[PDB]
């Protein structure tokens, strides 16, 4: 059975590029595509592609759920069975949907997270992609209320493989490869266990047009350091003297702060929070 | 008996 | 005498040739006895031994949800590789874990292991205390720092000392006629003349379990630890190995020469002399 | 990325005698990565119906993989073909029942 995928993704903006490649027979070989609906007849009037089919610029033609064959000479039919099934998905049709997370996208170990997508545009499904994954997007019919068409996505028991940068999409009755532009990408991170590190302030937390640096700092090794008021932040954690980690986050000129470690090429998975710490103006 | 194996680099 | 456990598992991404695969396989001592593999059709931890066929059902859906579990882990890790390495997603890496535990006699724990390696090469293991890690480099010093900040060799000293143990010494149990039984090789010598002045003495070792054992050569007493071809020890396919030894030797001298064999199936060592 | 070229070893699973079912057997070992092609040849055609055990590793991290299938030896000469990353061209290694 040929192995059938679409490179670098198959989820694809219009006017973007991706290769159908079509493996068989240790080879990247001759081979005929067929979409659904086309079933046994070859697309493009039976084009035998030689190496791998590069559709650029995407557009919405493209759109499809292909299988391939590959050629097999000494074979009785010829060819090979159909390959497995790959869904190119063309974004950029319809204006995009919102994302958010309930009820936040910090996600404990373990836990669970709803990601709702909703419109004022009435699609007929809703696609959830977690970017730089080859899986299939989720797909969830939209419901319809109040003006407004939704799905909620449920995302868990969360650990390091469902944490990263989300976007979701809307399509609409009959052109449902045909997605509509993404929404605002959503970050999704997964906390814990790692140990939590310790949250301080200088010159303290009683402050009155007056500027305050928050100070995180710990014995184990983070490399970046997260600061998150309850009403986000980055920064790189330095190599102080106790041999411990710390990261200061100038405020001024409240709130109640929380920080977590990071730790180098692992940007959504974090520790325990620090415990809270009020800042009062 | 195989382990929990949970935890990722 | 002693005996061991241990789980080993392969994770291959094969961009563009197939979705990344994941197999693998326990063993008690040279035995295997379950196997899971990602592309198989069936999803489950399978049977590979008789003796655990008649584990009941909750077993297989205990083991099947571990085993997948750990699947879907080392999937991540390969991702997780590609940045540590800085390596593209377009080639092909190999990521393999071993786990496991050793009894002695008495059925105490010995030994337990909890170690990775990518590509090819030691990437972190845990340490004989189970306390602490072995990072073979910078990369795999990055997993250290989050495995302590994790205080995660707590759960494998916890398994290594109690579930492990508990389930070798359980598996012995079930499989003993197969697993505590010894059997010894059947021996043979072949001769062939290379030339006018020599010739080629091959001692073998035929049907022995377990794998372990010793084949050596001595010409007069001295042995020919540097003289001796040996092969890699092999399986026969039934649960038994093979295994040979060769040596060169001037042709009129096979007198002088004696291979011996050292196995727990032998009550003494064997001391074979080839005559035509 | 480090690379092993596979050992190959071609075998009877018991003494070889002619008229007697048996096992032939190719034990490749050694090897890195795991992606490998081994055929068992009879007269330089494949065989079908060839089983293997499921890949495992050794100590050092290379593969190990054993082929076999049923066959009645004759007066027809048997082979193991192995194809690896590592060469490139197929390894041909004759049974030998001396
Ligand atoms: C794509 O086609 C296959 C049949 O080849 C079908 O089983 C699968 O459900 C289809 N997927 C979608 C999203 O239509
Ligand atoms: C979707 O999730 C939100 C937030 O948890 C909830 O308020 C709403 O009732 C959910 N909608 C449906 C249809 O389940």
């Amino acid at each position: 059975k040929p192995f059938l995928s679409a490179w670098p993704s198959a989820v694809v903006p219009r006017g973007g590029h991706v290769t159908l490649r079509c493996h068989y027979r240790h080879r990247f070989n001759n081979f005929m595509l067929y979409k659904e609906d086309r079933i046994h007849i070859p697309i493009f009037h039976g084009r035998i592609f030689q190496e791998s089919f590069n559709m650029s610029p995407v557009t919405t033609a493209h759109a499809g759920n292909y299988t391939c064959r590959g050629s097999h000479p000494h074979s009785p039919t010829g060819w090979s069975a159909p390959s497995n099934p790959v869904v190119i998905m063309v974004t950029g049709n319809h204006r995009k949907p919102s994302l958010l997370a309930h009820p936040g996208p910090l996600v404990k170990s373990g836990e669970r997270v709803i990601l709702q997508c909703w419109s004022d545009i009435m699609f007929e499904h809703f696609f959830l992609h977690k970017e730089g994954i080859s899986k299939d997007p989720s797909r969830l019919v939209g419901q319809i209320h109040d003006g407004v068409s939704k799905a909620n996505f449920s995302i868990g028991p969360m650990m390091l493989a469902l944490a990263g940068t989300y976007r979701c999409y809307g399509s609409v009755t009959h052109t449902p490869y045909q997605l509509s532009a993404p929404s605002d990408p959503l970050d999704i991170v997964v906390t814990g266990p790692y140990e939590k590190p310790s949250l301080s302030a200088q010159p303290g937390p009683k402050v009155q047009g007056e500027s305050v640096t928050l100070s995180c700092s710990s014995r184990s090794s983070y490399d970046m350091y997260h600061l998150s008021r309850e009403g986000e932040r980055r920064l790189p954690a330095v190599r102080k003297v106790n041999r411990t980690f710390q990261a200061d986050f100038p405020l001024g000129p409240g709130g109640t702060y929380r920080c977590f470690g990071s730790f180098r090429h692992s940007p959504y998975e974090w520790s325990d929070p620090s415990d809270p710490l009020l800042v009062s103006v | 008996t195989y382990q929990w194996i949970i935890r990722n680099w | 005498g002693s005996h061991s456990m241990r789980y080993f598992s392969t994770s291959v991404s094969r961009p563009g040739r197939g979705e990344p695969r994941f197999i693998a396989v326990g063993y008690v001592d040279d035995t295997q006895f379950v196997r899971f593999d990602s592309d198989a059709a069936s999803q489950r931890m399978e049977p590979r031994a008789p003796w655990i066929e008649q584990e009941g059902p909750e077993y297989w859906d205990e083991e099947t949800g571990k085993v997948k579990a750990h699947s879907q882990t080392d999937r991540e890790n390969l991702r997780i590789a590609l940045r540590y390495y800085n390596q593209s997603e377009a080639g092909s890496h190999t990521l393999q874990m071993m786990f496991g535990c050793d009894v002695g006699s008495d059925g105490r724990f010995l030994r337990g292991y909890h170690q990775y390696a990518y590509d090819g090469k030691d990437y972190i293991a845990l340490k004989e205390d189970l306390r602490s890690w072995t990072a073979a480099d910078m990369a795999a010093q990055i997993t250290k720092r989050k495995w302590e900040a994790a205080h995660v060799a707590e759960q494998q000293r916890a398994y290594l000392e109690g579930t492990c143990v508990d389930g070798l010494r359980r598996y012995l149990e079930n499989g003993k006629e197969t697993l505590q039984r010894t059997d010894p090789p059947k021996t043979h010598m072949t001769h062939h003349p290379i030339s006018d002045h020599e010739a080629t003495l091959r001692c073998w070792a035929l049907g022995f379990y377990p794998a372990e054992i010793t084949l050596t050569w001595q010409r007069d007493g001295e042995d020919q630890t540097q003289d001796t071809e040996l092969v890699e020890t092999r399986p026969a396919g039934d649960g038994t190995f093979q295994k040979w030894a060769a040596v060169v030797v001037p042709s009129g001298e096979e007198q002088r020469y004696t291979c011996h064999v050292q196995h727990e199936g032998l009550p003494k060592p064997l001391t074979l002399r080839w005559e035509p | 990325m480090i690379q092993r070229t596979p050992k190959i070893q071609v075998y009877s699973r018991h003494p070889a005698e002619n008229g007697k079912s048996n096992f032939l057997n190719c034990y490749v070992s050694g090897f890195h990565p795991s992606d490998i092609e081994v055929d068992l040849l009879k007269n330089g055609e494949r065989i079908e119906k060839v089983e293997h055990s499921d890949l495992s590793f050794s100590k050092d991290w290379s593969f190990y993989l054993l082929y076999y299938t049923e066959f009645t030896p004759t007066e027809d000469e048997y082979a193991c073909r192995v194809n690896h990353v590592t060469l490139s061209q197929p390894k041909i290694v004759k049974w030998d029942r001396d």
